[PDB]
RNA sequence: AGAUCUUGGUGGUAGUAGCAAAUAUUCAAACGAGAACUUUGAAGGCCGAAGUGGAGAAGGGUUCCAUGUGAACAGCAGUUGA
């Protein structure tokens, strides 16, 4: 399939993809921006820490109403959160990408997340009921995710 | 209700019989253009005519 | 027959609740 | 050692002071679990049903002020688990809490 | 695994409410294998299903 | 380019308002990849016979029962479900 940002050498690189994933696009985009450029081990332990609420992801663009935390000072930011579902989805994608690296036969102790991209998926419709006999949308915001890992040390 | 007439019971019987999914082998026919039974009815979503 | 090992564990199975609940009468397996 | 068992007394009154009526017994269970974690260094803490009954003995809001418990650190080496140690907290009925120290108890 | 059917059948056979039906928490698989009222009766005979006594409402204070 | 134009699609608002009527949950275990919500047991409570109990009429029409699944739905979840 066509990824954006094809790797500079598709022999030291492995790919992972997911479509129509039932996680919030904004939280997932912030988490992907947080883990972008990380070594794979660092990213894995960081996502586990996000799940355990020991490290936060900084909410930089989609930060409307997002509260302040002390762990956001690690980044140059003030607003951060701990999206558990986004962290788990990215952890599953990282495991899949590491398995792909194993299949391609390149050691997984030198992989760095060079490309990660979160795109909006087709929204799914649900229904909510309002005061005066009115109906309002209750849309979900799923996301496609893709990532390219590359060997470097 | 529990008390019902024979004609009402027969009407409901036909509705029950025709409220079912399409067979799987329909989609393999030449030039089907049918994906699913679009006339499916749920007892709670939409109510019968009577 | 009952010995000390059998008695000390029997006390457990007959108690199926706290104070004020009926004791278990039997647990018999038969095929 | 690491299969040690000790007898403590916990000031439930102190750890529950200020908690609303419908939360006092659940918070007492949470504080007992936190106390066990802090004392024995084990995230895996099991609470005996007799201990739970002892905490809930006087209803949801009139929790006992002090409670005498026994923390036993035991091997979890029964399956593939992240933790190889766990703490079982049992209930020790006492008649008075005066002059009760934290005591190492043998097997 | 899930013993809702067994609790309902035990209540019907024992002619009591589901409050008073006691299923053995250790013999969960054996009780789960019971899918008929005959098997419920056999479990009642064997002692895996017990009718709990009526909660005490004493009248000594009233007397 | 306009017609509070017609139909369709998409933003900011915004991860915001909100998921606050009727006292209340807790412990252990089982199944399970996964348990705040399923099941079992123990405990603490509520309805308190003008009931949150047991049965009917009208209305519904298969929702009843067993087994299986975990796509969508059950405005969190679910191993559960009308
Ligand atoms: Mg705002
Ligand atoms: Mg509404
Ligand atoms: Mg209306
Ligand atoms: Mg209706
Ligand atoms: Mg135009
Ligand atoms: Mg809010
Ligand atoms: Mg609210
Ligand atoms: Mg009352
Ligand atoms: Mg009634
Ligand atoms: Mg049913
Ligand atoms: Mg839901």
């Amino acid at each position: 399939v066509r990824y954006s940002l094809d790797p500079e050498n598709p022999t030291k690189s492995c790919k992972s993809r997911g479509s129509n994933l039932r996680v919030h696009f904004k939280n997932t985009r912030e988490t992907a921006q947080a883990i972008k450029g990380m070594h794979i081990r660092k990213a894995t332990k960081y996502l586990k820490d996000v799940t355990l609420q020991k490290q936060c992801v900084p909410f930089r663009r989609y930060n409307g109403g997002v509260g302040r935390c002390a762990q956001a000072k690690q980044w140059g930011w003030t607003q951060g959160r701990w999206p558990k579902k986004s962290a788990e989805f990215l952890l599953h994608m990282l495991k899949n990408a590491e398995s792909n690296a194993e299949l391609k036969g390149l050691d997984v102790d030198s992989l760095v997340i060079e490309h990660i991209q979160v795109n909006k998926a087709p929204k799914m419709r649900r229904r909510t009921y309002r005061a005066h006999g009115r109906i309002n949308p209750y849309m979900s915001s799923p996301c496609h995710i893709e990532m390219i890992l590359t060997e470097k040390e | 209700s529990s008390h019902k007439t024979f004609r009402i019971k027969r009407f409901l019987a036909k509705k029950q019989k025709q409220n079912r999914p399409i067979p799987q082998w329909i989609r393999m026919k030449t030039g089907n253009k049918i994906r699913y039974n679009s006339k499916r009815r749920h007892w709670r979503r939409t109510k019968l005519g009577l | 027959i009952m010995n000390q090992e059998k008695l000390a564990k029997l006390q457990a199975q007959v108690r199926i609740g706290g104070k004020g609940t009926a004791r278990r009468k039997k647990k018999v397996v038969h095929r | 050692n690491e299969v040690v068992t000790r007898e403590y007394t916990i000031n439930i009154h102190k750890r529950i002071h200020g908690v609303g009526f419908k939360k006092r017994a659940p918070r007492a269970l949470k504080e007992i679990r936190k106390f066990a974690m802090k004392e024995m260094g084990t995230p895996d803490v099991r609470i005996d049903t007799r201990l739970n009954k002892a905490v809930w003995a006087k209803g949801i809001r009139n929790v006992p002020y002090r409670i005498r418990v026994r923390l036993s650190r035991k091997r979890n080496e029964d399956e593939d688990s992240p933790n190889k140690l766990y703490t079982l907290v049992t209930y020790v009925p006492v008649t008075t809490f005066k002059n009760l120290q934290t005591v190492n108890v043998d097997e | 695994s899930m013993l809702r059917l067994q609790k309902r059948l035990a209540s019907s056979v024992l002619r009591c409410g589901k409050k008073k039906v006691w299923l053995d928490p250790n013999e969960t698989n054996e009780i789960a294998n019971a899918n008929s009222r005959q098997q419920i009766r056999k479990l009642i005979k064997d002692g895996l299903i017990i009718r709990k006594p009526v909660t005490v409402h004493s009248r000594a204070r009233c007397r």
